[PDB]
C-alpha cells in the first residue's frame, strides 16, 4: 500500500530532536536540606528528596524524558559519565506523513517496528524517517522485525492515536479508556 | 520460544464421522495459528491459516477455530484421503514452531492377523548369522503383542519390529518382528515360534517350526 | 504450476559442511521470502531458516545459528542452505518451503541428510505369505519391488531400522497357495549408494 494518511496534531506537537553535541551541560538539583503548615514544609522537602534519587536513576537510562519534564520542554539528551548533555527538540510543521504499510519494500518477510513517515521542513527538504516514542520523529528508518501474524499495535500519532493490523494501516483512534496513578485531593 | 502441545499423537475415528484436534500455544497468538497436512510418503500441505480459514484447494468438511492459545482443527465427515498426520504451528513469534502432530485413524473393521513365520535363509547360515522373520498382515487395531520364544522360553533381547501405515484399501496394520541370533546361537536350538497376543483372540494366535 | 526442486543430501562425516540448493518455478520468485525446514527422523518439523524476498534479511533459531547459512540468488530463482559444524542431530529430510506473507504455504519435495560411519551394503537373505529381508546395510534409501512393478497387491513392504548402526527393512507378499512355484517369484532390491541391484528368485528347501 504505496498510501499515506497526512496527519495534524495541536498541543502535543510533533518534534524532531538531533543528537547534542556537549554546547550544553548540567546535572540534577541534589537534596536539598530541610506550626501545622511547618509539618507540611518538612515532609514535602523530604519526599522531594527521597524522590530525587529516582530521577537519579531513571536520568541514567532515559535522559531525554527527565530533561523534558524538568524543563517543561522537549529534548534531547544523553549522558557524559554522570552529567548531562541538551538540545532543543525543534518543531515540525509541514505536512507529516504516515506511510499505510509497515511491510519493508524490498525485503519481502520482514517489516518495520513503527509506521513509516514522510515528512518535510526542519532545516530543510523532504524527510523519511519513522514514528519515534511520543511525536519523537526519527530521521533513520531502521526499526525493523520479521513480520509476526497478529501484529496489532496503537502508536501514538500526534494528538491522537494510529491502530495498525498485519502490518498494515486500519483508521485513526481516540484511546477512551485511560488509566491513572492521578491522587487528586478534594478542594 | 513459544512452545506449542499438540496433545494426542493418536487419534481413531470412523468413516465419514466427527473428529478434532486440539493445539495449545504456550502465550495469545490470536488469530494466527496454521494446520498441515502429512499423507503417508508426500511433504506437508498447508490447510487452514490465521486460524479457521481455508487455503485455495482444501475441501470444506476441514474448519479450524478458537484463538488466544486454545485452537483447534475438526473434520467434518471423514474420508480415505483424510488419514494422515495432522501438524499445527504458530506464527505470532520468532522462533517458529509447530506442535508434535497428531496421527489420524479410520475403523473397518479390526480383523485377525494372518501370522506366518519364517526360516533364517540357506545363504544367509554361511555368511554367519541367522534372522528369523514373523509376519501379521491385515490386523485391527494396531495394539499387538508379538514376543518371541527359543524351545519354549521367552526372548525379548535381540529383536527388531517394524509396524506398516494404515492401508488404504482396506484400513489394516501390519507388522513384521525380526529375531537376530547368531549361526552357533542358532545351532544350539530346535523349535522357534512367536507367540502374537491382539485384541481380536482370547488366546495367543501362534506359528511354529522345528530344526 | 507453482513448483518446487531441492537437492543437496547424502551421508556427512560429524563436524562437515553441505550446501543444499531448491530450484523455484511457476511464480515471481522475488515476491516472496523463503524458508527451510527439517522433518526428524519421525515429526517435530524443526523450522531452520527462513530468508527475506529480496536477500538482506534472514532469520534462525538459536540452535541452528552460525552453523548454517541462508542465501538465496534471484538471477535464476534458487536458494541454498549452507550447513557446517553439521552435527549428528541435524539428521533429517530438508523440505524448502515457500512462504505467503508470514508463513511456509507449498512445502517442497523432501531432501534427505544423515551422519557418522560408512556405506554397508544390503546382504537379501531370501524368505500362503513369502518374503525378502533386506539386512545390514546404509545409508537409507533401498528399493524393492516384486517381479519389477508387477505385483500391485498382496505387498506389504515394512519400514526401516536402524540396528546397532545399520539399517534392516523386511517386505512381505502374499498369494494363491497353487501359484507358487509354478511360477517363482522375484524380489527387486536396489540399494543406489552402494550401486548394489539384487533380483532374488525365492525357492523352497
Amino acid at each position: 500500500r504505496t498510501a499515506v494518511r497526512a496527519a495534524a496534531t495541536e498541543r502535543d506537537r510533533f518534534y524532531v530532536c538531533p543528537p547534542p553535541s556537549g554546547s550544553t551541560v548540567v546535572r540534577l538539583e541534589p537534596e536539598q536540606a530541610c506550626d501545622m503548615l511547618s509539618r507540611i514544609a518538612a515532609a514535602w522537602c523530604e519526599l522531594q528528596n527521597k524522590d530525587r534519587t529516582l530521577w537519579g536513576e531513571m536520568s541514567r537510562l532515559n535522559p531525554s524524558a527527565v530533561a523534558t519534564a524538568a524543563l517543561g520542554q522537549r529534548v534531547s539528551a544523553r549522558m557524559l559519565g554522570d552529567v548531562m548533555a541538551i538540545s532543543r527538540c525543534v518543531e515540525v510543521r509541514g505536512g507529516v506523513y504516515v506511510q499505510n504499510s509497515m511491510r519493508v519494500p524490498g525485503e519481502r518477510g520482514t517489516c518495520y517496528s513503527r509506521p513509516l513517515v514522510t515528512f518535510e521542513h526542519n532545516g530543510t527538504g523532504v524527510i523519511e524517517g519513522q514514528l519515534g516514542d511520543d511525536n519523537e520523529l526519527l530521521i533513520s528508518r531502521d526499526l525493523i522485525e520479521p513480520c509476526t501474524g497478529n501484529h496489532r499495535r496503537y502508536f501514538k500519532l500526534g494528538g491522537g492515536y494510529v491502530y495498525y493490523e498485519d502490518y498494515s494501516y486500519v483508521r485513526m483512534v481516540e484511546v477512551p479508556e485511560t488509566i491513572s496513578t492521578r491522587v487528586t485531593l478534594n478542594l | 520460544d513459544i512452545v506449542v502441545t499438540q496433545s494426542p499423537k493418536f487419534m481413531s475415528t470412523s468413516a465419514g464421522d466427527r473428529v478434532s484436534i486440539t493445539c495449545k500455544a504456550r502465550q495469545d497468538v490470536g488469530s494466527a495459528v496454521n494446520w498441515y497436512q502429512q499423507k503417508p510418503g508426500q511433504s506437508p500441505k498447508l490447510l487452514i491459516y490465521r486460524a479457521s480459514t481455508r487455503h485455495t484447494g482444501v475441501p470444506d468438511r476441514f474448519t479450524g477455530s478458537g484463538s488466544g492459545t486454545d485452537f483447534t482443527l475438526t473434520i467434518s465427515s471423514v474420508q480415505s484421503e483424510d488419514v494422515a498426520d495432522y501438524f499445527c504451528q504458530q506464527y505470532g513469534n520468532y522462533d517458529l514452531t509447530f506442535g508434535a502432530g497428531t496421527k489420524l485413524e479410520l475403523k473397518r473393521a479390526d480383523a485377525a492377523p494372518t501370522v506366518s513365520i519364517f526360516p533364517p535363509s540357506s545363504e544367509q547360515l554361511t555368511s554367519g548369522g541367522a534372522s528369523v522373520v514373523c509376519f501379521l498382515n491385515n490386523f485391527y487395531p494396531k495394539d499387538i503383542n508379538v514376543k518371541w520364544k527359543i524351545d519354549g522360553s521367552e526372548r525379548q533381547n535381540g529383536v527388531l519390529n517394524s509396524w506398516t501405515d494404515q492401508d488404504s484399501k482396506d484400513s489394516t496394520y501390519s507388522m513384521s518382528s525380526t529375531l537376530t541370533l547368531t549361526k552357533d546361537e542358532y545351532e544350539r536350538h530346535n523349535s522357534y515360534t512367536c507367540e502374537a497376543t491382539h485384541k481380536t483372540s482370547t488366546s495367543p494366535i501362534v506359528k511354529s517350526f522345528n530344526r | 504450476e507453482v513448483q518446487l526442486v531441492e537437492s543437496g543430501g547424502g551421508l556427512v562425516k560429524p563436524g562437515g559442511s553441505l550446501k543444499l540448493s531448491c530450484a523455484a518455478s511457476g511464480f515471481t520468485f522475488n515476491d516472496y521470502a523463503m524458508s527451510w525446514v527439517r522433518q526428524s527422523p519421525e515429526k517435530r518439523l524443526e523450522w531452520v531458516a527462513t530468508i527475506s524476498g529480496g536477500g538482506s534479511y534472514s532469520y534462525y533459531p538459536d540452535s541452528v545459528k552460525g552453523r548454517f547459512t541462508i542465501s538465496r540468488d534471484n538471477a535464476k530463482n534458487t536458494l541454498y542452505l549452507q550447513m557446517s559444524s553439521l552435527r549428528s542431530d541435524d539428521t533429517a529430510i530438508y523440505y524448502c518451503t515457500r512462504q505467503e506473507g508470514d508463513f511456509p504455504l507449498f512445502d517442497y519435495w523432501g531432501q534427505g541428510t544423515i551422519l557418522t560411519v560408512s556405506s554397508a551394503k544390503t546382504t537379501p537373505p531370501s524368505v500362503v505369505t513369502l518374503g525378502c529381508l533386506v539386512k545390514g546395510y546404509f545409508p537409507e534409501p533401498v528399493t524393492v519391488t516384486w517381479n519389477s512393478g508387477s505385483l500391485s497387491s498382496g505387498v506389504h513392504t515394512f519400514p526401516a531400522v536402524l540396528q546397532s548402526d545399520l539399517y534392516t527393512l523386511s517386505s512381505s507378499v502374499t498369494v494363491t497357495s497353487s501359484t507358487w512355484p509354478s511360477q517363482s517369484v522375484t524380489c527387486n532390491v536396489a540399494h543406489p549408494a552402494s550401486s548394489t541391484k539384487v533380483d532374488k528368485k525365492i525357492v523352497p528347501r
